[PDB]
């Protein structure tokens, strides 16, 4: 013998969010700009040598 | 060479023989500045860069 049981209407689950997310995209490296450093040694050698 | 002539002109006589260095030295460096020098933004192949 056993007790018996009677299935109400079900409870409500949580519900699930899906999420679309798009990323950032990376940082450039600066291109190699040059600075005429042997313009500027021959300069203070001229001023000096003055 | 007007700084040069200017003491040779008062008699001083100082850059007489080996004192002749100091002027020669610097015309050429100035001579080197002037002539060929660096460009700017207007000329793109700077030697780095090519």
């Amino acid at each position: 013998m056993k007790r018996g049981f009677a299935r109400p209407t079900p409870e409500k689950p949580p519900v699930i969010k899906p999420e679309n997310i798009v990323l950032s995209t990376p940082l450039s490296i600066p291109p190699p700009e040059g600075k005429p450093w042997w313009l500027i040694v021959v300069g203070v050698v001229v001023v000096g040598l003055l | 060479g007007g700084m040069v002539a200017m003491v040779f002109a008062s008699g001083s006589h100082v850059f007489g023989g080996i004192g002749s260095i100091f002027p020669l030295f610097m015309m050429v460096g100035i001579m080197m500045m002037m002539f060929r020098g660096m460009g700017g933004g207007q000329q793109q192949m700077s030697r780095p860069k090519l």
